[PDB]
């Protein structure tokens, strides 16, 4: 799913 | 001292799949952060993908993501968390090596916990490097003859035979 927890997984990678 | 490194929630049921990948990152945090939290970070990757709602899942992966962004942190300037290429090779390689440790002791008939855990580890840290993206062909090779390994020395020794 698109929410939140993803959002933050994927800046975490940035 | 950072709080959000302290113990997370009970694993959810739901999160069997990645209990063993999480007892791996807990097990190096001292040993070697860098492993430490890759394999949070592919536990929190799959977590996501099994369930992200249910309320005991939500929580728990709050707080491992909580825990993440305090460990990527506090690893700071290192080259293996900076650099994906670097940070890949690192768990691969700690793969390979704990991977030959446990291929020395099966060639020398030498069988225990420790290699077996090396075997089954291996296995474990290759499913992590998924993070990185698709596995290689060794990758896959690899994962499939150490999980086996670990799976047949441990079953042959319950039973008390030489494997």
């Amino acid at each position: 799913d698109f929410d939140d927890l993803s959002r933050r997984f994927e800046e975490l990678k940035k | 001292s950072m709080a959000a490194l302290a113990p997370l929630p009970p694993l959810p049921a739901q999160f069997k799949s990645i209990q063993h990948h999480l007892r791996t990152a807990q097990e190096h945090d001292k040993r070697d952060p860098v492993v430490a939290y890759y394999c949070r970070l592919y536990a929190m990757q799959t977590g996501m993908k099994i369930d992200s709602k249910t309320p005991e899942c939500r929580k728990f992966l709050s707080k491992l993501m909580d825990q993440l962004e305090a460990l990527k942190k506090q690893l700071g300037d290192n080259e293996a968390i900076t650099q994906e290429i670097v940070g890949c090779a690192h768990l691969e390689n700690y793969a390979l090596k704990m991977f030959l440790y446990a291929d020395n002791e099966d060639r020398a008939g030498r069988f225990h916990k420790n290699m077996i855990k090396s075997f089954y580890t291996a296995s474990l840290l290759i499913d992590v490097i998924t993070v990185f993206g698709e596995l290689t062909d060794e990758n896959v090779k690899h994962r499939k003859y150490a999980r086996w390994k670990a799976t047949y020395i441990h079953n042959c020794l319950k039973n008390g035979e030489t494997p």
